[PDB]
């Protein structure tokens, strides 16, 4: 299994380079998560090592190279989640060099056996042959799909005899099996023979070795434990005859096409389902450990896959005004600061990156691979608090930082946790701070496979030339050299910076601790010496009044005019400072309890 | 088309005389039953006819106690059994000896769950006949037969066209057909005995051709006319995308078929299916009706007989008469029992009084039925329940009335709120000095086609003309609950408030009034009286000919407020110049 | 329904003036009026109760009198801060009826604009537009005279114009005329003009200028 | 003194429906009456209606007898105003007012309004057009430079130089209806010919009706 | 072959030094050629590793 490609026709490097990048990324892969994008390859590539995939999610596109064969023996299903062009699944362009001296020949595939969406585009192939003896209906589920096979060979032979009209190419073993335009009346779907009790499941998606719904290559809908379903098992029983609903002992919950037993704890739950947002009326919810749409506030959408900005931008970036909480992915790319004249998209000023200042949860990734000169931190993301994980960069990473040339911190100051993904950080040449940090104490679960760190400022010199946190940070590092970006401080913090101590029993502004942290004591609180002034900021939690005592309080004096549940309050101070109660008769106040004593 | 069932068994009718009436209303043009059909204690010549339009029903068949020769449900095709009669049958035929000789139920091929229970029926020729094997289902049943030969019935050969001697009937038409015993392959139902005639995997009672679409009757569920597994959600999810979306395809489930909205008295869902019951954490919620998910704690929820604690409490007694005190929609039904009146000596439990039946008197609707039996004489009306509005009836008593007063007292019913009845029949019946039944507009309060009210047994309606007792000279159409002028449901005059009246006090008394949609609302206090002409135009002091003291613009005051002011010359309050 | 008529509708008074605006119900309403002041882009606030008595929070610039069915509302000194529109409203019967309302100018003295004029932009033109602008700045009256020849031809029913609202210190409105050609009917000519007069202004101003050299 | 806010207002179209409603604050709406009065562009106020939830007892003026409905949440302490069946001539500013005290019925109480428009016409984002500054536009020492703002629905836009940091010599004229149907606004600032190409300049102009925001720099 | 070089306008297409060009079709079809480090279908976005 692995991630697909999206980049259209165009290729990177040289016919090497895009050899050896399509190499590795499909050396092993079954399942294309994305579409086959196979361009500009030259005659020479060995593609067999496209032999293992079986399935390819998106589309599969094929133009302007020269090979022999396409070797995709064992593609059984296209999914078309993602259709070229927005009409077909699968493209073979121009497969053949203007010099007539290599041309794509056959494609072969003979295990293919349906395309749940997209049509099939095949044009402009002098040399490729057999492409008008394959029964495309059989293949394409969607009977409105446009089906286009023209010039395509001219002196192409004929299938084997034995493949009755029909191949893939000129041998026996190139022959088309058809499991569609062969079934029984009664199946209206695939079979594996042709009788009425050999059709395949409905849920099936390809062919099947069986009427069971675990006898299926692949599901349509949803993969229970071995089985193809329609859905998950539902919360809620109903009764036919007493249109009851009775709860369901036994549910699980839909996840990205697998049913599971309880949803993933970065992901919001709606009704029965892991969702990567709410519907439009619906908002986010935090329960029993778990998140719940409910029936809002500001739909703060991000970039990437998912959103109509490939970037944040100068026509992008005002989006994220008043912005707390990021639904999507965001994307720095270099375009999104030196502008983009090809949509007549200025350049943006770096200032107004200051907006970012507010947000404290991303729910897709970070990906920051382009960053304004003078900058040398992403301290503008200093309020970022969590990274949710939810959708990921090359479906892997969820948070990148690529090719700052100028930057020496991370800053993400009040960062506390990743909750998913991978941790890409490299090619950062002045990136020092970053070499202490522990990142099992921000990563989510295992971390001994999820970290890259590598190819940044060397440690040696990081630490050689004293560019170290303040070593008053515990274990676990710091995102800078300052304290305040510390992670966790060897004594107390103030304000979240790491300090030396807390002015308990010494100091004008005396405080006391909660949590390692220092607070001030009551501003009524008498400062103490030797010992701790306060336990508490309330006028309840100080060792001694400063003033006068009232009650249970300490207060800067005796209350005059105060309106209680009894009406208008007035007390007096005795000899010890402590308060009472003036004459039920008296005016403004007393100096005393007696009636004589008013005012 | 589509109806409801009954849930009587073998228990008496409470009104034979109705009781075929009863069937009519209840079954007469339904083609699918949503519960269990019951025909029983049946006279002889009984016009069952309205039972030909039958195909499904949803529960089981019972057939008991009738005299009747034969029941006219050749159309039936399914018995789905969801319920099932005693020891796991679908259909049953006891005691019908007059009594059944012919099934006829010819279009019947298929039950889904449950056995067949015939016997003593002395005149029935072919229970033993039928190749019941062939109609259960291929799935694993019980499937019990129970088959009493005992017909002492010189019973006639099946016709010559009935190839292998099975028939419902003498006639060529009772020849059964089989479905599944002559399939080739594994096929569970077909047209013939070739692969060629298999029906689809979706298709019960046998099919016109292979596709899901020419399903005589489906096997899990009828979409608009294909069969398939499911209805289609109302919200889906993108396995590619992880995120929910609107279905503009996606169907309510309502029994067994696609809905584009729940029929009335049903609650819809967020999961799409139609309930007659909010699940728990749950509430419903007005716009038609709908139940939503509780988001914060729940609001007190009133029951009543059938539901939670009091789901096997017969009636209430003075032991739960209490709880339901404060509340003004109660989740359940009501019943009143002679034994709610009467005291008993086992649980020692006090008897109603007419004063602990008050606690009904904010009662405006019920979810269940209303069933009174008993009352007391003390009381001439059920007008403790005068301010009850709606009767839902999603819980029937009987599962087919969801209004009943029997053997009452009652002179009136005096229920003037009762505006409407969501389901089920209304019988009123023995109420021997209980007049006022036919002054109530019923057509008004009736919502189903399938609803009616029976009676019989009430007092003569020449015996109250003789005694000049009727509804009020004012009450419009002659339409009331009672006799009284506040019992009327419309007046052809003024409404008032809740009394019929000739006029408003406009012109004429101390107590002046206005006309508000025909109501009798007071002048305001400040408002001075007009003689022989128009006293006001409406209840708040700027809506008055003159004060009745003086002004305090644009309101009519008694005394100025204390900006503290004062009476001017102006005859008007000023701002004091004493500060 | 009670009708009131307010008048002057519109008064001129130098600052530190004095100012009366008056109202008459159809009525006899005792005190129960009520005058209300609207400032530019703010809703109408309270000045006046009970025909005469001063709102706490307003200026002590305003007070009021009465006389039969005939109101009164006077400034001792008027201010530009009350350059607003005021109404008079009586509050004896319902509903609660408005007159049509009044203005207060400052009165100045007499002064020309200060004309230019602009090109449409580059940007318009590529839109198939254009939009040729002659602006009258800082004068007074508002009352001015602004004609469009462009190539000497003179143009009608393809302009529109606005004022803006009274100066708060010099008592000046600004005036601007947008003349609206197609991008074909802006080629077709060379020279744009716009000519100007005003009651301050000894001598007509022409301003000019040439497409393509903007 | 107390704090009252309108809301509710935008567009929508002659047939159709717009809720209005105003938050109190600083006093409890309840024990005061509640006032909407609404003024069409160009006009003076009209009063439209009143609720007293006290009693609940509601007035409306003939105007939009039959079609507005008034009334008050007084546990959220705002006042709401349903107008139903609206037509084009019903576009005003709608203004919320209390007559705050007991024996007090004056207007005391005031919102700022907001603006209700009701047009079978779409909204539109504005064409911004920057007036570049020249030889041309120059008067004495200094020269003047502005924006267009064409083609917008509906009014108003809202129109300010750079990002509110220029106010100075800076004057916005009112908009005005267009044939299309659109409306039209114009900003222009006066500076110093010596500022030209040196001081920025850019034109803020902004929609909100629909979610457009466009920055012009005005130069030669 | 099948490709020829983008128009000065189209050029603009490709951003990070990719190089613009062509398929020579009724619709216009761009293709760039990335730098070894740069790829997407604009060369907008950094290979990664
Ligand atoms: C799935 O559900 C759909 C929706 O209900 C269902 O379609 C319905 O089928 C019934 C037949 O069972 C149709 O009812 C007929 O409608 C025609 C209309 O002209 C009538 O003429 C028919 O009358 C016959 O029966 C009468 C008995 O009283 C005879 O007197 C008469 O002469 C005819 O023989 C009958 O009323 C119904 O109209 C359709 N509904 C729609 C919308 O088409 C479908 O059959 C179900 N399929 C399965 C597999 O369950
Ligand atoms: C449905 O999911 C199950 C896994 O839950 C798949 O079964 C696995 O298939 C892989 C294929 O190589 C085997 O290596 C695993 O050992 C299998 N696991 C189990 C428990 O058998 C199954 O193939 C999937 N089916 C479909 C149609 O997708
Ligand atoms: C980095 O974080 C990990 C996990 O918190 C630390 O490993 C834990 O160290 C404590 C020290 O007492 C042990 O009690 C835990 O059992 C350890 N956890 C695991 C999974 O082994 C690790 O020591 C930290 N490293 C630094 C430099 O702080
Ligand atoms: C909301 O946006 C306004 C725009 O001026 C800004 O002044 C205000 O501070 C913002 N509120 C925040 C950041 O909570
Ligand atoms: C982050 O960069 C800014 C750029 O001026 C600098 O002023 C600031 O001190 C830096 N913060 C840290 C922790 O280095
Ligand atoms: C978010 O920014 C505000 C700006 O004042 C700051 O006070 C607050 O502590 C920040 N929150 C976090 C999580 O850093
Ligand atoms: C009734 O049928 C049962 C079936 O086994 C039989 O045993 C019994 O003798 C029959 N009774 C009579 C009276 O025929
Ligand atoms: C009484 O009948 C009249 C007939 O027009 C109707 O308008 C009125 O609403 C009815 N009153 C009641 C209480 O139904």
């Amino acid at each position: 299994v692995c991630p697909g490609t999206l980049n259209g026709l165009s290729v990177t490097g040289d016919a090497e380079n895009q050899y050896q990048t399509l190499y590795k990324l499909y050396e092993r892969c079954e399942v294309v998560m994305g579409n086959l994008e196979i361009v500009l390859t030259g005659h020479n590539a060995d593609l067999s090592f496209l032999q293992w995939i079986r399935e390819v999610t998106g589309y599969v596109l094929v133009a302007m190279n020269e090979f022999s064969t396409l070797p995709l023996p064992n593609l059984r299903v296209v999914r078309g989640t993602q259709v070229y062009d927005g009409k077909f699944a699968i493209f073979v362009m121009l497969n053949y060099n203007t010099n007539s001296s290599h041309a794509l020949r056959q494609l072969r595939l003979t295990q293919l056996t349906e395309i749940l969406s997209g049509g099939v585009y095949i044009e402009k192939n002098d040399k490729l042959c057999h492409m008008d003896t394959i029964d495309w209906r059989d293949i394409v589920r969607d009977r409105d799909a446009e089906i286009v096979v023209k010039d395509n060979g001219r002196s192409c032979p004929p299938c084997h005899e034995v493949c009755k009209g029909r191949c893939w190419g000129p041998g026996s073993e190139d022959c088309q099996t058809l499991t569609k335009t062969i079934c029984a009346p009664q199946c209206n779907g695939h079979c594996f023979g042709p009788n009425p009790n050999q059709c395949c499941h409905d849920e099936c998606a390809g062919g099947c070795s069986g009427p069971q719904d675990t006898d299926c290559f692949a599901c349509r809908h949803f993969n229970d434990s071995g089985a193809c379903v329609p859905r998950c098992p539902q919360p809620l029983v109903y009764n036919k005859l007493t249109f009851q609903l009775e709860p369901n002992p036994h549910t699980k919950y839909q996840y990205g096409g697998v049913c599971v037993a309880s949803c993933p704890h970065n992901f919001v739950v709606d009704q029965t389902s892991c969702v990567r947002a709410c519907p439009p009326d619906k908002m986010e919810v935090d329960k029993n450990g778990l998140k719940m749409c409910e029936p809002c506030p500001k739909a703060c959408e991000g970039t990437g896959s998912g959103s109509r900005f490939q970037t944040v931008d100068s026509s992008n970036i005002d989006g994220f005004v008043n912005c707390t909480k990021i639904l999507g992915n965001l994307d720095f790319l270099i375009t999104g600061l030196n502008g983009d004249p090809w949509h007549k998209i200025p350049a943006l000023d770096p200032e107004k990156l200051n907006v970012f200042r507010t947000v404290r949860e991303i729910t897709g990734y970070l990906n920051i691979q382009s960053w304004p000169p003078h900058m040398h931190n992403f301290s503008v993301f200093s309020n970022l608090t969590t990274i949710g994980g939810r959708s990921l960069y090359n479906r892997g990473f969820s948070l990148l930082i690529m090719k700052n040339l100028n930057v020496t911190s991370l800053g993400f100051r009040s960062l506390k946790e990743i909750s998913a993904g991978r941790i890409y950080i490299s090619a950062n040449r002045q990136l020092c701070y970053h070499h202490s940090l522990n990142w099992t104490k921000v990563l989510r679960g295992p971390t001994e496979e999820r970290l890259d760190i590598k190819h940044n400022r060397p440690r040696r010199d990081c630490v050689a030339e004293g560019k170290v946190c303040d070593p008053l940070c515990s274990s676990g590092g710091c995102w800078g050299p300052g304290p305040g970006q510390c992670l966790s401080c060897r004594n107390y913090s103030r304000g979240g910076v790491c300090v030396t101590h807390c002015n308990f029993l010494n100091g004008e502004p005396r405080e006391f601790a909660h949590e390692a942290e220092c607070f001030s004591c009551h501003p009524e609180c008498q400062p103490m010496e030797g010992t701790a002034t306060c336990n508490g900021s309330g006028s309840d939690t100080c060792a001694q009044c400063a003033h006068f005592r009232d009650g249970p309080h300490c207060v800067s004096s005796c209350p005059h005019g105060v309106l209680g549940a009894k009406g208008p309050i007035y007390k007096y101070p005795d000899v010890q400072n402590e308060c009472r109660p003036c004459h039920e008769n008296c005016t403004q106040g007393c100096k005393g309890p007696e009636l004589q004593d008013c005012l | 088309q589509v109806c409801t069932g009954t849930d009587m068994k073998l228990r008496l009718p409470a009104s034979p005389e109705t009781h075929l009436d009863m069937l009519r209303h209840l079954y007469q043009g339904c083609q699918v039953v949503q519960g269990n059909l019951e025909l029983t204690y049946l006279p002889t010549n009984a016009s069952l006819s309205f039972l030909q339009d039958i195909q499904e029903v949803q529960g089981y068949v019972l057939i008991a106690h009738n005299q009747v020769r034969q029941v006219p449900l050749q159309r039936l095709r399914i018995v789905r059994g969801t319920q099932l009669f005693e020891d796991n049958y679908a259909l049953a035929v006891l005691d019908n000896g007059g009594g059944l000789r012919e099934l006829q139920l010819r279009s019947l091929t298929e039950i889904l769950k449950g056995g067949v229970l015939i016997q003593r029926n002395p005149q029935l020729c072919y229970q033993d006949t039928i190749l019941w094997k062939d109609i259960f289902h291929k799935n694993n049943q019980l499937a019990l037969t129970l088959i009493d030969t005992n017909r002492s019935r010189a019973c006639h050969p099946c016709s010559p066209m009935c190839k292998g001697s099975r028939c419902w009937g003498e006639s060529s038409e009772d020849c059964q057909s089989l479905t599944r015993t002559v399939c080739a392959g594994g096929c569970a139902r077909c047209k013939g005995p070739l692969p060629t005639d298999c029906c689809h995997e979706q298709c019960a009672a046998g099919c016109t051709g292979p596709k899901h679409s020419d399903c005589l009757a489906c096997l899990h569920f009828n979409h608009s006319g294909i069969c398939e597994l499911h209805c289609p959600a109302l919200v889906t999810y993108n396995t590619d995308t992880f995120e929910s979306m609107p279905n503009p395809e996606g169907r309510y489930t309502f029994g067994a078929s696609c809905v584009t909205a729940c029929p009335y008295n049903y609650l819809s869902t967020d999961v799409g299916f139609c309930t007659l019951v909010c699940p728990l954490h749950n509430q419903e919620v007005t716009a038609t009706q709908r139940c939503e998910k509780c988001s914060k704690p729940c609001a007190r929820v009133c029951y009543g007989l059938g539901m939670e604690h009091l789901r096997e409490v017969r009636a209430v007694t003075s032991a739960n008469i209490q709880e339901f005190a404060g509340c003004k929609k109660i989740f359940g039904s009501l019943a009143f029992l002679p034994e709610s009146f009467d005291g008993d000596p086992a649980s020692n439990t006090a008897p109603l009084q007419p004063e602990q039946l008050q606690v009904f008197e904010t009662l405006e609707e019920i979810t269940g039925y209303l069933y009174i039996s008993a009352w007391p004489d003390s009381l001439p009306d059920l007008s403790v329940f005068q301010n009850l509005q709606v009767i839902r009836g999603r819980i029937l008593h009987n599962g087919a009335y969801s209004l009943t007063l029997q053997g009452l007292g009652i002179s009136w019913l005096g229920l003037r709120s009762l505006r409407e009845l969501g389901s089920g029949l209304a019988l009123i019946h023995h109420n021997t000095h209980l007049c006022f039944v036919h002054t109530v507009p019923w057509d008004q309060l009736f919502r189903n086609p399938h609803q009616a009210l029976l009676h019989t047994a009430n007092r003569p309606e020449d015996e109250c003309v003789g005694e000049g007792l009727a509804c009020h000279q004012l009450c419009a159409r002659g339409h009331c609950w009672g006799p009284g002028p506040t019992q009327c449901v419309n007046c052809s005059q003024f409404l008032r408030g809740q009394e019929c009246v000739e006029e408003c006090r406009v012109l004429q008394g101390l107590p002046r009034e206005y006309v508000n949609a025909r109501h009798c609302l007071p002048c305001h206090p400040e408002c001075q009286p007009q003689n022989g002409s128009v006293t006001c135009f409406g209840p708040e002091a700027d809506q008055c000919v003159a004060c009745a003291h003086y002004k305090d613009p644009p309101f009519c005051v008694a005394r100025c407020p204390s900006i503290w002011k004062f009476p001017d010359e102006e005859g008007a309050c000023q701002p004091c110049p004493i500060n | 329904d009670i009708q009131m008529t307010q008048s002057p509708s519109s008064l001129s008074a130098s600052v530190g003036d004095r100012v009366t605006i008056t109202c008459r119900a159809s009525q006899d309403v005792n005190t129960a009026v009520a005058w209300y002041q609207q400032k530019p882009g703010k809703a109408p606030k309270l000045l006046i109760y009970s025909a005469s008595f001063l709102y706490s929070g307003v200026p002590s610039r305003f007070s009021g009198s009465r006389s039969g069915t005939d109101f009164t509302l006077t400034i001792s000194s008027l201010q530009p801060e009350d350059f607003a529109t005021y109404y008079c409203q009586q509050h004896y019967t319902t509903p609660p009826t408005f007159g049509q309302g009044t203005k207060v100018e400052i009165k100045r003295t007499v002064a020309a604009p200060s004309v230019f004029i602009f090109p449409p932009s580059d940007e318009q033109l590529k839109s198939g537009t254009a939009s040729v602008v002659c602006l009258l700045n800082n004068f007074y009256p508002r009352e001015a005279k602004v004609q469009w020849k462009v190539d000497n031809a003179l143009q009608s029913g393809n302009s529109q114009e606005s004022v803006t609202e009274q100066d708060s210190k010099d008592s000046t409105y600004s005036l601007s005329s947008t003349l609206t050609l197609s991008k074909a009917d802006y080629e077709k000519h060379k020279v744009y003009a716009c000519e100007v007069t005003h009651q301050g202004l000894s001598s007509p101003v022409t301003k000019s200028f040439n497409r393509g050299e903007c | 003194e107390v704090q009252l806010v309108e809301s509710g207002g935008g567009l929508v179209q002659p047939g159709g429906s717009l809720r209005l409603s105003c938050a109190a604050s600083g006093f409890n709406i309840k024990d005061t009456y509640i006032h909407w009065v609404r003024q069409a562009p160009g006009k003076g106020l009209e009063w439209v209606a009143r609720i007293y939830p006290t009693n609940g007892y509601t007035r409306y003026a003939d105007s939009v007898k039959g079609r507005f409905t008034i009334s008050a949440d007084t546990s959220k302490n705002t006042a709401y105003l349903q107008m139903n069946s609206l037509r084009a001539e019903d576009t005003a500013v709608y203004y919320c007012s209390r007559w705050g005290g007991d024996g007090f019925y004056a207007m005391d109480y005031w919102g700022q309004g907001t603006l209700v428009t009701v047009s079978s016409a779409s909204t539109k984002g504005p064409s911004v057009f920057p007036l570049a500054p020249s030889s041309k536009s120059t008067s004495g020492g200094t020269a003047a430079l502005g924006c267009l703002v064409k083609d917008y629905f509906p009014e108003p836009v809202t129109v300010s130089w750079n990002s509110g940091a220029l106010t100075s010599g800076v004057h916005t004229f009112p908009a005005v209806l267009q044939s299309s149907g659109l409306y039209s606004l114009s900003s222009v600032v006066t500076v110093p010919s010596s500022s030209l190409g040196t001081q920025t300049y850019i034109c803020n102009v902004n929609h909100k009706p629909s979610n457009t925001k466009v920055d012009k720099k005005v130069e030669p | 072959s099948h490709l020829v070089k983008c128009a000065e306008k189209e050029k603009t297409f490709c951003v990070n030094g990719g190089e613009c060009f062509m398929v020579k079709s009724n619709p216009s079809r761009y293709l760039c050629k990335c730098p070894n480090e740069f790829t997407g279908d604009r060369c907008q976005n950094y290979v990664m590793a």
